RNA sequence: UUUUUUUUUUUUUU
RNA sequence: UUUUUUUUUUUUUUUUUUUUUUUUUUUUUUUUUUUUU
RNA sequence: UUUUUUUUUUUUUUUUUUUUUUUUUUUUU
RNA sequence: UGGGAGCGAAGAUAAUCUAAUAUGUAACUCCGUUCAUGGAAAUCAAAAGAGCUUUCACUGAUUGUAUUUAUGAAACGUGAAAAAAAAAAAA
RNA sequence: AGGAGAGCGUCUGUUGUACAUCAACACUAGAUACCGCUAAUACCACUGUAGAGGUAUAGUAUAUAAUCCCUGCCCGGUGCAGUAACAUGUAAACGGCGGCUGUUGACGGUCCAAAGGUAGGAAAAUCCUUGUCGGGUAAUUAUCGUCGUGCGUGAAAGUUGGUCCGACUCUUCACAUGUCGUUUAU
RNA sequence: UGUAACGGUACAAGCUGUAAACAAAGG
RNA sequence: UCCUAUUUCCUAGUACCAUUAGUGAACUCAUUUGGUCUGAUCCUAAGUACGCAGUGAGCUAAAUAGAUACAAGGAACUUGACAAGCAUUAC
RNA sequence: AGGGCAUGCAAUACCAAUCAGAUAACAACUGAA
RNA sequence: CCUUUUAAUUGAUUAUGCUGACUUUAGUCCCGAUAAACUACAGUUCUGCUUAAACUGAGGAGUCAAGUAGGUACAAACCGUACAAGGAUUAAUU
């Protein structure tokens, strides 16, 4: 039997090795989401007279809710400024970290297949 | 040291005892570097 | 001591051990043991040589005795 | 009075050692002691670019 | 990481090296052999081999509480294969439908025809019963006890087993160039029958070709089944294509023919 | 084995195992009801079961009923030499236990301690290691009612002085159970109140007749039989109340027992396990013993006995290794207040 | 042992009259050098005796120089 | 503890028994090792569902997901033909490198789809010069496979080859060669300039590893000159340690071709080379399991009703014979089939006219019979066996095999049709005649 | 005491 | 009778697990869905 | 042929040792 | 570190033995030393009066505990060194 | 390490000793005492473990020694059991068991006590280092048989012992023999 | 911080850390 | 067309570490020639169709430790039958 | 200090109930430092 | 030099005293079971023991110690020796 016995945790029941393939009930789950979910109940406050900005230029939007936002391109920093100390060129460059789908500029270049499908 | 004598046993690193002496070549009182 | 590290035996090695031992002298591994025994290699974990062309080098090891006075001169131009 | 060079690894080795209740104080050769051994004299007229010190308090 | 951990080729520990300790170590580490499963194990193990009695065996009552006695026993297993092969078509298709009978009977009861399904399963039950009891027979007998018994180790009655030859010159030209240019031994009778049961060997096709590729001593002299081994046991004139089927009650042995009894053989 | 939190109970809110077979629950209460007024049907036999009536079953049992006149011949391994001397008692068909190997779903090893607690060192004297022996998983509780079980064979228990029984339920599930002297391979037994007074039936005390044989008699509400288990051990049921039975144990002391218990009716097998005698010390070696040194051969310090000689004399009364009495020194606390012990 | 650390000093003390000669082994091993030369075919044993300033062209000696007078 | 007297025996004896049996298991296992070497630098790093709705797969998609299938051995004709079916769709928006993991992947899998070869290889043509070296192998390597001859496209691909051998890899270059080789597709000037370039590549960047490839008897005697050759030959020597059976059998083969085909080449080598070879004949070359095929039962039953003494299978030498007659060794028999042909046509291909040419060469009365002309005959044996007789009677075959008349599609697929039919029938039969049927239960 | 494509997982057994 | 082995893994059976998965090495063979048996 | 790795079986750690260096956008070629 | 806290026996003296001294000493664990410890009166004194805490000298080997062997920097008081009640309702 | 008489005696097995040179321990067997489950008993971290995953044919403690043999009297006495809320029961538990005098003496007087050595063995693992008589020898006090006085032992304290058995003392018979008077040669 | 192992140096009670006894010249 | 179905399968160049393959107690110990001799197995052996191993010289003193052969007597020796002897002799 | 500086001394403590280890679901579960 | 001072622990044949050297006993004692031959015209000395086969398609049937003990010029030195794929298809070259 060796001396090992004596110990508290001699065949201790329930262990990290031992369980290795066993999963939390979806209770815990439930649980947990709906914890979250219910952290920002609450009416609503400020003011929102006219909608959002999430269209391109000249199409209306009063309808067409989004639940995403939409970033401005004429809005963001260019390299000069970013480079700049505190108080062609990199005067018109702009180098954005984000979605391009969810940005509102004039043009987007693409590039396609040679047949030109989707 | 037995496995039944050694299961049942501590570290001395794993305690203070280490720094409370001053025991050296030089003799029983050392003073550590930068003091 | 009849057995340990004092009389000039050094550290234990697999050489001098009983059957069983595992010990090493520093590697990179590059596989995994199996459930049987078995080992499976893999080739990504090999490390890679970069040497450059030296079919046609021009330079060598040492550099010519006469290089020194010329070198030398150069300077005592400036002046 | 056999010889067991397992035996004799796992009870009387460095590791098996420090779990031991006795003087650490004393010297060892084949063992870790605590005492401390004063390290490298003051400087006389050597190049001062190239005298070492210290090394775990100024890796980087 | 122990004193030592050398294994298979490299045993540690040390074994006997005489001969004649070592025969005897044989002895009972083959016939002296203990085994813990039943008969009836044996028998589900092959139950893919032979449905046809493995689902009667199951369905008719009796066999099953027969067929577990402490008693030593022998039996025989006939394949499906020969089932059907032999059997003609009425025959297996009227045997087929009385078992799914008892099989449906027995699913009803777990999930005048009231009087006439009495009589009808009462009928089939011993008819089955009688078919498949046939096959038990006393006493336990091994393959090699068979045929040691049918005279295959006797000196005086080997002779037309162990001297064959074949025409080399026709299966080996290259290596030949200057040709170019028993006895029936009676068993005890089965349970459900009187009548004895004969069992001879013979010769197979296989052992007229050893001396072309073994070193032979002979002295100075003055269908064809298919399966594997120099000698071919029939029980009955049925082929034992496996057998040693050893077990805790008894033996089982796989042939390639079902015995019926005399009383279910039609005039 | 198991741990402690698995093996430790003092409460039990259940007295049966129920395997209810219907979709609902509402139709497993009617198919209940339905066993159990099928077996009231069944049941016949009121009548106490006396040591009388014990005595005339087991003569007429051993008597006339074993006659088979078998063909041994035939019932045989041919060709087997065997071992030069070496025979069995009796061939596997006609011995009175089973020659073969336990079942292996229905036992374990067994851990030896040597007679040595946790901390090291020896607790229980002359405590050897004998033949390898291993624990059998005996069904004390009669949990599965209203259904009945029979006999397939008899097996051995070393750890017991009695015989085991292989009983196999209607569904095929198997299951050990304590045997009786009564009976043999074939009976049936059931384990319901309305079940029938008969050997190896299990029936409340309250519902057992007076002055009835019983064994396996349990101390709380299905918890097991603890106070009779033994080999050749029975009680006997002397008065009764509304709420408590009077019971005569093998040690003839009275005690009450409660009314809601089961017990087993019949007497425990291997009644001749005292008439055995050993013939060598070879035996108690094989059978784990060691041997036993008196105290009187022993130096002063060792045994208050040594050093002093005499026979046996009247003046200095003998004391044990432990300093305390050895005859006639009762041993229990006066303050335990006597629970259902009538008569001690 | 070649380290000189085991206890196999203590009997040298003591006086001896001889010792064994392990010249059935050596002679094997010596023979098998030999061989293993004479198969390349080199002389051994006339290079381990010959003089030290001493000539002797292939198999040749004291022997050669009896019938050569002139 | 302590056991019993008896049980003590047993138990050793079976202990015994147990190292006995461990000690006679490792007999065979020689060419064994714990040790193995597993290729992973292929896998893509994206998850693909294979069971996934093929509307929404792309091109991306579909050439993981059949690659994918391909290695995990899933070999189901509802989705391998879903596959196709989009593959069809989707084949004007196929990259170079989705094409050839296309290849890939339905080549390892062998699905015999004509259908489909033949909708993508001319887009693979257009595609030529987008082409890299690994793709350009698959096509090729996958094509052999499934034996597809193409020699509009496999020329093409060949001279691509050439033109990018800057940047193709050796191994590549070696398959493409072999694969051009075997389709016979390449002209002597093509042939030349594969060789000459062929011949720097091995010589400054191949291994031991890497030169066994190079080896083929079809190509060696076909594509490769003199110069070649002789080279090949003496470096294979050297090489040898490093080899294979497969390589080995492939050495030999080349060896006794070249004996047979060209003296002068053969005697132009050194005598050190030269004992290499003659000493090669002399061992024991293993040979994977061989039997005998439907096709190859039936004729010769046919042919044993018409009473004539022959032999099943053999080897003699180094080339397999099908039939071989005991009254006259020098009589031999062929039976071919759909794969001795290339797909819908009767051309025999290059390894079937070399093992033909040889042993005529070496005079063997050979005979060649054909599954479209045997078929025909039905399930009745007296006109195979007088069909047989017919042959019998005439002279042998030329030493220059030549090709059959032309075939199609469609009647490949009805020819198929018809045998897979006889095929069975001819089985149940055979199987039925087996059959006693005698026991008679009275029940 | 596990033998040749790697893991998870259920019953029986010479 | 002093009442004796089984888990990793192999084989068989039962299945809706998974690139944590078998050469992009090679041979042989009449051959495989839906609107050719 | 062993050792290594799963199980027996144990951080009952054999100092300067390991399939073990930060744990997959790996540029599949 | 003979500093502080917990626990803490014996050899020895009493010419053996109990108390007692040794000694709250030795071993074990912990704090880590003037940037510490301590502390600004419900104290001492007695019929006057001193005025937080801390070091040295004398009073004094006096008083007291013990006794067969010892132990005891006692309290008030005097001299001297160092001197310290509170920064303060917020912005 | 053989033939025969006789004393002692469960060995096989473990080990060098409780005096005078000649031992112990263990054991097949029987018998007594405690204990009804969270048992008794043991370790002595105390809601623990062993006992035991057992249940009065079970567990533990003490003493004796063969499978059988007939196996004596005594509770005044320490202790335990019981309770007149200090009778009575336990000797297979607990120390042991005798004076004067009268006729070889069945018998008679008297003192004391709970009871007043039973039978058997008996010159002894005990008194005495030569008790009477018989067997052996040229001599026997050594030793066997026997008598039962000379002193004395003493019954589940283990006495006696039929048959069988023996690395246990002793008597006595037989072969060879430098143990020998008394010593030689290689 | 203090030390042990391996490697180099001239194999060493020193020095040293595979860059293992030095960069001294940024127009 | 009478086979138990006429169901393709040699073998991928291969991570790190251990190793003196034979005789011999080769282990603690030490008065250590490692290896011969001292005991059972492993070879159907006229001892294996030549295998392993073998260390200064001289010399009639006596005594001691042993071997072989002793006339007649045969326990007269010794506390004791300790020791020694018998167990091979026409072939 | 221009540059470089393998490996071992078992390290989430530049923080935080105690009790093994890469520092332990409650409870079982206990403590002079 | 003289004179004053010195807490130097300041004084030796001996505690079988502690640490070393060197005499006497004292050219005394101690020496392991079996050797011989290598020539002036050919050859096989005696004795003790008896597992001495190295491809036959099969890794010689195992463990442990030696902290590398049968390599090497009549060397107790220096210098070497552990390949699981057996590299010499080295059947050729000269």
């Amino acid at each position: 039997v060796r001396p090992n016995q004596g110990r508290n945790d001699y065949n201790q029941v329930g262990g990290k090795k031992r369980g290795q393939g066993v999963q939390v009930l979806p209770e815990t789950i439930r649980l947990l989401i709906e914890t979250r979910k219910a952290a920002t109940a609450g009416g609503p406050v400020g003011r929102q007279p006219l909608p959002k900005a999430t269209e391109a230029t000249g199409v209306s939007s009063w309808g067409r809710d989004r639940r995403f936002p939409i970033t401005e391109a004429l809005r963001l920093p260019t390299v000069a400024e970013v480079n700049a100390p505190w108080e062609g060129r990199l005067d018109k460059v702009v180098l954005h970290s984000g979605d391009i789908s969810r940005l509102r500029v004039d043009a987007t270049v693409v590039g396609a297949v040679r047949s030109f499908k989707t | 040291i037995r496995p039944r004598k050694k299961g049942m046993r501590l570290d001395r690193r794993r305690s203070k005892k280490q720094y409370k002496h001053g025991r050296h070549v030089g003799g029983w009182n050392y003073r550590w570097l930068g003091s | 001591a009849k057995v340990g590290p004092s009389k000039g035996r050094g550290p234990l090695l697999a050489k001098f051990a009983p059957v069983g031992f595992k010990k090493g002298f520093g590697a990179i591994g590059l596989g995994r043991h199996t459930k049987k025994g078995f080992f499976i290699i893999n080739t990504m974990l090999v490390p890679m040589f970069k040497v450059p062309d030296l079919s046609n080098c021009k330079l060598k090891c040492y550099v010519a005795p006469d290089t020194y006075r010329i070198v030398q001169q150069s300077f005592n131009k400036r002046e | 009075n056999e010889s067991s060079p397992l035996h004799m690894g796992a009870g009387s080795a460095n590791w098996t050692a420090v779990a031991r209740l006795e003087d650490f104080t004393l010297r060892g050769l084949s063992h870790p002691p605590w005492i401390h051994v004063s390290s490298r004299p003051f400087y006389g007229a050597g190049g001062g670019a190239v005298l070492a010190a210290c090394m775990s308090s100024a890796v980087w | 990481r122990w004193w030592t951990r050398a294994s298979g080729m490299r045993n540690p520990v040390k074994w006997t090296r005489d001969w004649e300790v070592l025969n005897r170590k044989v002895y009972f580490a083959f016939d002296e052999r203990e085994i813990r499963r039943s008969m009836l194990d044996a028998v589900n193990a092959h139950r893919k081999t032979a449905s046809l009695f493995h689902r009667m065996i199951n369905a008719v009552p009796g066999v099953a509480h027969a067929m577990s006695l402490p008693g030593p026993h022998t039996f025989f297993l006939p394949s499906d294969k020969a089932c059907r092969d032999h059997l003609s078509p009425d025959s297996l298709h009227a045997l087929t439908e009385r078992v799914a009978f008892l099989e449906e009977q027995q699913r009803q009861r777990v999930g005048g025809t009231a009087a006439a399904i009495a009589d009808r399963v009462a009928k089939t039950t011993e008819q089955l019963r009688t078919f498949v009891l046939a096959h038990l027979i006393p006493g336990e007998w091994r393959m090699k006890t068979l045929l040691l018994a049918c005279g295959a180790g006797d000196p005086r009655r080997n002779g037309s087993l162990r001297y064959q030859d074949t025409d080399r010159e026709l299966f080996a030209p290259v290596m030949y160039a200057s040709r170019l240019g028993s006895s029936v031994f009676l068993l005890p009778p089965p349970q459900s029958t009187d009548e004895p049961l004969p069992v001879w060997v013979q010769a197979s096709r296989y052992a007229a070709f050893l001396p072309i590729t073994t070193s032979t001593n002979f002295p100075r002299f003055e269908r064809r089944s298919t399966v594997g081994g120099a000698l071919h046991l029939w029980v009955g004139g049925a082929l034992v294509t496996k057998g040693d089927l050893r077990a805790h009650n008894g033996v089982v042995h796989m042939i390639d023919k079902p015995l019926i009894p005399v009383q279910l053989l039609a005039s | 084995m198991l741990w402690l939190a698995a093996t430790h109970r003092n409460r039990v809110a259940f007295q049966l195992f129920a395997t209810p077979r219907e979709p609902t629950a509402s139709k497993a209460a009617a198919a209940a009801r339905a066993a159990a007024e099928a077996v009231a049907r069944s049941s016949t036999v009121s009548a106490p079961f006396t040591v009388q009536k014990q005595q005339r079953l087991l003569a007429l049992l051993a008597a006339s009923s074993s006659v088979a006149d078998p063909s041994a011949d035939l019932f045989r391994v041919h060709g087997l030499p065997g071992f030069s001397g070496f025979r069995p008692s009796s061939p596997p068909h006609l011995s009175k236990l089973f020659r073969g190997r336990v079942s292996r779903h229905l036992s374990c090893r067994r851990v030896n301690h040597l007679g040595r607690n946790n901390s090291g060192r020896i607790t229980v004297r002359f405590r050897g290691a004998g033949h390898f022996r291993r624990l059998r998983f005996v069904d004390y509780k009669r949990g599965r009612k209203d259904i009945f079980g029979t006999v397939l064979r008899l097996e051995y228990d070393p750890n017991r002085s009695a015989h085991l029984a292989l009983l196999q339920y209607d569904d095929g599930v198997l299951s050990y159970i304590l045997a009786t002297e009564v009976t043999r391979p074939g009976d049936r037994v059931v384990a319901s109140k309305h079940a029938s007074i008969a050997p190896g039936n299990c029936l409340p005390l309250g519902n057992i007749p007076v002055s009835t044989i019983v064994h396996n008699v349990e101390l709380r509400p299905g918890a097991g039989g603890q106070i009779v288990r033994a080999g050749g051990c029975y009680a006997t049921v002397v008065a009764k109340d509304r709420h408590f039975v009077t019971l005569k144990l093998s040690s003839t002391e009275v005690r009450r027992f409660p009314a809601d218990c089961w017990a087993t009716v019949g007497q425990v097998s291997n009644a001749a396990h005292a008439e055995r005698i050993r013939g060598k010390a070879g035996v108690s070696y094989w059978m784990g013993e060691r041997p036993r040194t008196r105290g009187k051969a022993m130096n002063p310090v060792d045994h208050p006995h040594g050093g002093g000689t005499g026979k046996k004399g009247l003046k200095r009364p003998p004391v044990s290794k432990w300093g305390i009495l050895c005859k006639g020194y009762k041993t229990r606390a006066k303050k335990k207040p006597l629970g259902l012990i009538v008569r001690r | 042992n070649k380290v000189r650390t085991d206890k196999k000093e203590r009997k040298r003390a003591f006086p001896q009259r001889g010792f064994w000669k392990k010249q059935n082994f050596l002679q094997v091993k010596n023979n098998t050098v030999r061989l293993a030369f004479a198969v390349q075919g080199v002389d051994l044993l006339k290079l381990k005796r010959l003089r030290w300033g001493e000539v002797r062209k292939g198999n040749t000696g004291w022997w050669t120089d009896d019938y050569r007078s002139p | 503890g302590i056991l019993r007297p008896r049980e003590r025996l047993l138990l050793n004896a079976l202990k015994k028994e147990a190292d006995i049996r461990y000690r006679g298991r490792r007999m065979h296992k020689r060419f064994r090792s714990w040790a193995q070497q597993r290729v992973r630098h292929y896998w893509l790093p994206q998850k693909v569902c294979v069971t996934s709705d093929p509307q929404l797969m792309d091109g991306s998609y579909i050439a993981a997901c059949v690659q994918k299938a391909a290695t995990l051995r899933k070999h189901d004709l509802q989705l391998w033909h879903g596959f196709s079916k989009r593959i069809l769709e989707l084949a004007d928006s196929l990259t170079p490198q989705q094409m050839g993991y296309i290849f890939y992947g339905y080549g390892k899998s062998l699905f015999r789809h004509e259908e489909l070869y033949r909708g993508l290889l001319p887009f693979v043509a257009e595609a030529l010069p987008e082409f890299h070296s690994h793709a350009l192998m698959t096509v090729a390597w996958a094509l052999e496979r499934v034996r597809v001859n193409d020699r509009a496209v496999v020329a093409q691909i060949a001279e691509e080859a050439l033109a990018k051998k800057d940047l193709m890899r050796p191994a590549d270059f070696i398959k493409i060669v072999n694969c051009v080789a075997r389709m016979g597709a390449a002209p002597p000037s093509l042939a030349a300039a594969l060789s000459a370039e062929l011949m720097r590549v091995l010589d400054e960047k191949c291994n031991a590893l890497l030169f066994r490839g190079a080896v083929d008897h079809v190509a060696v005697a076909t594509l490769y000159s003199d110069p070649l050759r002789l080279y090949l030959l003496e470096r294979f020597t050297k090489t040898a340690i490093c080899c294979r059976p497969m390589h080995y059998q492939k050495a030999f083969q080349s060896a006794v071709a070249i004996r047979v085909l060209h003296p002068p080449v053969w005697q132009q080598l050194s005598k050190a080379v030269r004992n290499f070879y003659i000493r090669l004949s002399l061992r024991r070359i293993p040979q994977r399991a061989r039997r005998p095929s439907p096709l190859h039962w039936d004729v010769s039953n046919a042919l044993a009703k018409l009473g004539v003494f022959h032999r099943n299978t053999f080897q003699w030498g180094c080339f397999w014979i099908d039939i071989g007659e005991i009254d006259d060794r020098r009589q031999c028999w062929f039976v071919d089939g759909p794969s001795d042909f290339y797909s819908s046509t009767n051309e025999y291909t290059e390894a079937n006219k070399l093992q033909h040419r040889i042993l005529s060469e070496l005079g063997w009365n050979i005979r060649r019979v054909r599954w479209n002309d045997w078929v025909q005959l039905g399930t009745d044996m007296d006109a195979k066996v007088e069909y047989l007789r017919k042959l019998r009677e005439r002279p042998p075959w030329p030493a220059i095999l030549t090709d059959g008349p032309s075939s199609s599609r469609q009647e490949m697929v009805a020819n198929l049709r018809s045998a897979r039919d006889v095929q069975r029938a001819l089985k149940e039969r055979r199987e039925k005649n087996r059959q006693p049927h005698s026991l008679v239960m009275n029940l």
